[PDB]
């Protein structure tokens, strides 16, 4: 079956294959996707003689649902191969059944497979589970990311704000700590540099195969009465894949258009959404990702409890031509995480590229080491840096919806080695004449005309022409009229005086 | 000394516990290289008298035969030592076989044979969280003191866990009651930077929204001034709060936070708000102490209401003695526990004791369990149904509808696994040179007032309001931090309010002209 292979040393992969017994919910196409990212990595191990020649790498994997069935795994791992687990003070001479684990994708089944790992320093690398504080290696030791960070998403979306000048915006989170943190993260970026935030609203988490309540529905018209009547024409969105899809088709049934929707790593290039095909009435939908990296034939492969899926291939099948045009943005994760656990073992065991030396491995000599790898893997460097992450470099995904093509165009790249954005391109707006879409709190004001703000946003302010004898010295000042020296005099709003009789 | 023996005993059913009882230094906490031990090497205050308290009430139930006739209570106890990797430690020890020393992997285990019936809770709400989502996947029940967020409410993630405590949610419901009484609908809110704060401002954002108060605005604000950055940003915050024109501010922070932030105001003179800040800051020593802290104006805050039992700080001593005595040590559970006297820890701690609240919290979680116990055993007056052997999980189906009595109060867990609890309302009144906190009212699910012995700065009631509509005549502009109110602009003459329901005012023509707030131009 898909889910085991022996080998000499066992991989543990943890994928979320059902959203909502783990089984009896929806499946995943993309959960599919990734664990045939990790299998097809490991086949190609087995083939390169290379980098293991001798050694079977095998891997065993398990479906974690969203944030349920954790624990489990973890158990199934760390016992021994008669199912029990011993209890120790010291476990520097314990050998679990696996060497290292390929963990979940969302952070707080992260967080719960961590805190348990911890305790026994079993190396963990997890794909796009993007919270900051991942980072904090005082409190997950073992814990390294094949992603940038949460940070370098928001500074992604800010510079995009700041290249089009779109200093008033709204932000919208979801209901759970994804949104919560993410948009605390952003308000937190947004006010060191001058952009200004509307409002800010929390989205109720609906199941999107659930009916909907009297009190979800009228929260939903309250909050898209908000986006109708407010001045700033550009949402940023925080929410899991799950949330929007009963959100967007109120959007659409309040005959909202002309928006720039701002898309986050968590749905900005979910194929579900996507294949709504009146989002396209909406406005102009962006979204920040992983880069994107073409495998090499990982099309032509595509093609106890809790290891199994009946619906994955008929579901993804449906799928399959559309992921196919599409790029390999996350599946490029999984590769470079099971390449990075490859390298170090291929160290650790001092193999000499003819022979290996097979040797009992204890996860933490497995640890010390995957730290220090650095090589290439399809023309990208990879490496760790201190606090853990590979610097993948980030892009902009515009959505089109020529099903010939492809679904999702990238118009800018971001480095977050140099933290800047780059090589932005021609997007192509909702607006009449394609000229670029336009928010600002109020419009800029004339010259010799002093600013009063408005309120507590910076961004916002009357215009107020200096009384004749004053002028703006525009060049020192921005909210008071000098007075004109005594020989001289000036005409109203004016940035200069005139000698006179 | 005995003490690091004294906490274990024997019995037919035994509870387990984890207690703040050490720590480890700063040097200990390096990024570990291997899996060894921690090494928690200095005692702990707090814990020992949280320990205490579980033996005493161990020992009354033992004694006494209101509860589990016939049989014996025993129990075990650890550290926690404030680290996630010696609570886990301690935590898997309690899912070992009986009496043995592994635990063994299955696909669930409503099938297995822990050695433990519950596990007396953390003291820290990280740990909680931590400890909680590995317990209750073996729905085992555990019952914490302390441990206040929100997030441990929800049941799909933690089905097992318990609490003695009232949370988050209902101070800040009883805060909001407050808001909406003096109809101080305008405020600003602030909260601390750890989960703490976090959620704090979270759940007064929902609760306000959903009660029709309008956030100003939202704000975390730092511990202390750690880095060159807090020494600038609280000053931003406070130019906020003066340019939002807010006269109420909720703050759920820590002393500490709130005294620096207190410090500042001070510095500038700022102007005499309505602080509704928690009581982990209505506590707090080291604020009132500042000098010239009456400038602040109004401090309000609600205080948690609870039973005393008086016989604890004797059986401190008692047992501290019993430990110092050869002819008892004569007759592993904490390191170095042993080493510190006694003097200078009883007589300095219980003559000063929020801190004897969870001395009564740690009572009545045993009396929880007990209770459970005796609710699952059927027990009689004389006899207990203890025929066969009871799992951990069958007492998590009685534990949701019980009702258990410790020392004339009466408790029960609610659907969600909270205690239902009530407050006082006290007010710092500071006429007197030494501030004083004074009842003003009680909150046991609706806000009681006594409005006669509130004294305001000026003998009259402080109001921060906004309009929620504009009249005819008038431009809207949109306010707050979810857009919640409006400030109104009289639309001036020579221009004319286009429509009623529109932000913008007209101009008139040259021939024509308007009055002031006008809907029309007009010869």
């Amino acid at each position: 079956s898909d889910f085991y292979l022996p080998g000499d040393y066992l991989l543990g992969g943890l994928f979320s294959l059902h959203a909502n017994m783990c089984k009896e919910y929806e499946v995943k196409v993309i959960g599919y996707n990734l664990m045939q990212a990790m299998r097809f990595a490991v086949e190609e191990i087995n083939n390169d003689s290379s980098l293991l020649p001798g050694v079977l790498l095998g891997y065993e994997i398990v479906d974690v649902c969203y944030i349920s069935n954790n624990v489990q795994p973890v158990l199934y791992f760390l016992a021994h191969e008669d199912n029990l687990l011993p209890i120790q003070e010291d476990y520097s001479n314990y050998s679990s059944r696996v060497v290292a684990v390929i963990g979940p994708d969302n952070s707080e089944s992260v967080m719960t497979v961590a805190n348990f790992l911890s305790l026994f320093l079993l190396p963990q690398i997890t794909y796009s589970a993007i919270s900051d504080e991942l980072r904090d290696k005082v409190r997950f030791p073992a814990l390294l990311r094949t992603t940038p960070s949460a940070d370098h998403h928001i500074e992604a979306m800010v510079q995009l704000m700041l290249h089009f000048r779109w200093n008033w915006i709204i932000v919208l989170v979801s209901n759970d700590t994804y949104g919560r943190d993410n948009g605390q993260l952003l308000g937190e970026r947004v006010a060191r540099r001058g952009i200004c935030i509307a409002f800010q609203e929390t989205l109720p988490t609906l199941q999107p195969n659930q009916n909907m309540t009297s009190e979800e529905r009228q929260r939903l018209v309250t909050i898209v009465d908000k986006l109708q009547q407010s001045t700033a024409r550009v949402v940023v969105v925080f929410s899991p894949d799950l949330t929007l899809y009963h959100f967007f088709n109120e959007v659409l049934r309040q005959n909202f258009t002309g928006a720039v929707w701002i898309a986050s790593e968590s749905w900005a290039i979910d194929p579900v959404l996507h294949n709504l095909t009146e989002l396209r009435h909406l406005g102009t939908f962006l979204g920040i990702t992983i880069q994107s990296v073409p495998i090499p034939g990982f099309s032509e492969f595509r093609e106890t409890c809790n290891q199994e899926c009946d619906n994955c291939l008929n579901a993804t099948l449906s799928f399959n031509t559309i992921l196919r045009l599409s790029g390999e943005r996350v599946v490029y994760s999984v590769y470079s995480a099971v390449y990075a656990v490859a390298h170090a073992l291929h160290s650790l065991l001092g193999c000499d590229k003819s022979t290996c030396t097979k040797r009992v491995v204890y996860p933490w000599q497995l640890l010390e080491e995957i730290w220090k790898v650095n090589f290439t893997l399809l023309d990208h460097q990879i490496f760790f840096d201190p606090q853990g992450d590979v610097a993948l470099h980030l892009e902009i995904v515009q959505w089109q919806w020529d099903r010939s093509q492809n679904p999702f165009q990238s118009v800018a790249s971001y480095y977050p080695l140099q933290r800047q954005l780059k090589n932005i391109q021609d997007i192509s707006w909702h607006t009449i004449n394609n000229t670029i879409p336009m928010s600002m709190c109020s419009k800029r004001c004339q010259s010799g005309q002093k600013k009063k703000p408005v309120g507590i946003h910076v961004c916002c302010f009357e215009c107020i022409d200096c009384l004749p004898g004053t002028f703006l010295n525009h060049t020192e000042d921005e909210y008071e009229c000098q007075a004109c020296p005594n020989n001289e005099w000036s005409y109203q709003s004016e940035t200069s005086c005139f000698k006179r009789q | 000394l005995c003490l690091s023996q004294q906490f274990k005993a024997q019995g037919d059913y035994i509870l387990g516990g984890l207690f703040p009882l050490g720590s480890t230094e700063e040097a200990t906490l390096n990024q570990r290289t291997q899996p060894n031990s921690i090494p928690c090497n200095r005692f702990s205050p707090l814990g020992l008298f949280l320990a205490m308290a579980m033996k005493m009430a161990v020992e009354e139930i033992n004694n006494g035969s209101a509860l589990l006739p016939g049989l014996r209570l025993g129990y075990d106890l650890f550290d926690t030592c404030s680290e996630p990797v010696v609570t886990m430690k301690s935590s898997l020890m309690f899912l070992a076989k009986v009496g043995s020393q592994s635990i063994a992997a299955y696909c669930n285990y409503t099938q297995y044979q822990p050695r433990v019936l519950a596990v007396i809770g953390p003291h820290s709400s990280e740990l909680a969280l931590i400890t909680g989502k590995f317990f209750s996947f073996f729905l085992m029940p555990q019952v914490s003191y302390s441990a206040s967020m929100d997030r441990l409410s929800d049941r799909e993630t933690f089905p097992s866990f318990f609490r003695t405590v009232p949370s988050d949610r209902v101070q800040l419901q009883a805060v909001v009651t407050l808001l909406q009484n003096f109809s101080w609908n305008w405020v600003a809110a602030l909260g601390s930077d750890d989960d703490y704060g976090r959620e704090g401002l979270s759940i007064f954002s929902s609760l306000a929204n959903a009660r029709g108060i309008c956030i100003a605005h939202e704000g975390l604000v730092p511990q202390h001034d750690t880095s060159g950055q807090q020494l600038g940003k609280v000053l931003d915050v406070l130019r906020q709060v003066n340019q939002s024109k807010v006269q109420v501010v909720v703050l759920f922070a820590s002393a500490r936070a709130v005294y620096s932030l207190f410090s500042y105001s001070i510095h500038h003179g700022l102007s005499p708000k309505v602080w509704v800040a928690s009581e982990s800051w209505l506590t707090s020593d080291l604020v009132m102490t500042l000098p010239n802290i009456a400038r602040v104006g109004t401090v309000l805050g609600f205080l948690q209401r609870g039973a005393l039992l008086p016989e604890f700080s004797h059986y401190v001593e008692t047992h501290l003695a019993l430990a110092a005595d050869p002819a008892f040590c004569a007759s592993q559970r904490c390191p170095r526990c042993d080493d510190i006297m006694l003097q200078n820890l009883s007589s300095g701690l219980l003559q000063n004791l929020q801190l004897h609240h969870q001395i009564f919290a740690t009572y009545a979680a045993v009396y929880s369990v007990a209770q459970a116990l005796h609710n699952t055993l059927q027990c009689n007056v004389s006899h207990c149904h203890v025929s066969e052997h009871v799992l951990p999980w069958q007492l998590l189906e009685n534990m949701y509808n019980m009702s258990f009595h410790a020392r004339d109060l009466t408790l029960q867990f609610d659907a969600e696994g909270n205690v239902d609890m009530e407050y006082d309302l006290k007010m710092w009144v500071w006429q007197s040179p030494t501030p004083v906190l004074h009842t003003v009212g009680t909150f046991n699910g609706t806000l009681q007032l006594q409005q006669s012995k509130m004294y305001w700065p000026g003998n009259q009631v402080p109001v921060s309001q906004c309009s929620r509509q504009c009249k005819d005549g008038q431009v809207r502009r949109v306010k707050g931090f979810h857009s919640c109110c409006y400030d109104c602009v009289d639309c001036k003459a020579g221009s004319y309010r286009k429509h009623p329901d529109d932000f913008t005012c007209t101009p008139c023509n040259q021939d024509q002209w308007s009055p002031e707030k006008s809907t029309a131009c007009l010869p």
